[PDB]
């Protein structure tokens, strides 16, 4: 309930920013903006790729950390170390 | 592509579409990759014979459970 509205709240400041950008790079919108233009289960498919170290997902790292942590505690009441 | 644009981010959708995506995404990218070996443990408890002269069998060896 609250990760998703951080993150929906972190998504909406990306797309503001790249609308405030727009004006000094327009071939780099295309691909900064192919992110917005994904349907949204490929968005939440890539906004939660911080798994790893492959790192490709625009998530930032107070936002990742969040996760993080509560799959760690996920995975302790599973018992699984 | 004013098309393409105007299809909205999932900062415009309701919390509870996003977050049943967010389930589903979370679930395939997480849950599905987490992976912990068990196998060579649990073939190997199964195969341990439990006590079976402490407990009273006086008689053939009991089956294992994993037998």
């Amino acid at each position: 309930d609250d990760f998703v509205a951080k993150l929906q709240d972190n998504q909406r400041f990306r797309y503001n920013e790249v609308m405030q950008a727009l004006n000094m790079s327009a071939a780099l919108t295309a691909r900064k903006t192919k992110e917005f233009r994904s349907p949204p289960q490929e968005q939440i498919n890539m906004l939660l790729n911080f798994k790893d170290d492959k790192s490709e997902c625009p998530c930032p790292e107070e936002i990742r950390d969040q996760l993080l942590d509560f799959h760690e505690d996920l995975m302790t009441h599973c018992g699984i170390e | 592509v004013v098309a393409c644009f105007r299809m909205a981010p999932l900062y415009n959708l309701p919390r509870h579409r996003a977050v049943n995506l967010f389930l589903q995404g979370y679930e395939k990218s997480w849950i599905e990759t987490e992976e912990h070996y068990f196998e060579d443990k649990l073939i190997e408890d199964l195969a341990k014979p439990g006590a079976e002269p402490p407990e009273e069998d006086e008689g053939t060896k009991r089956v294992d459970p994993l037998h």
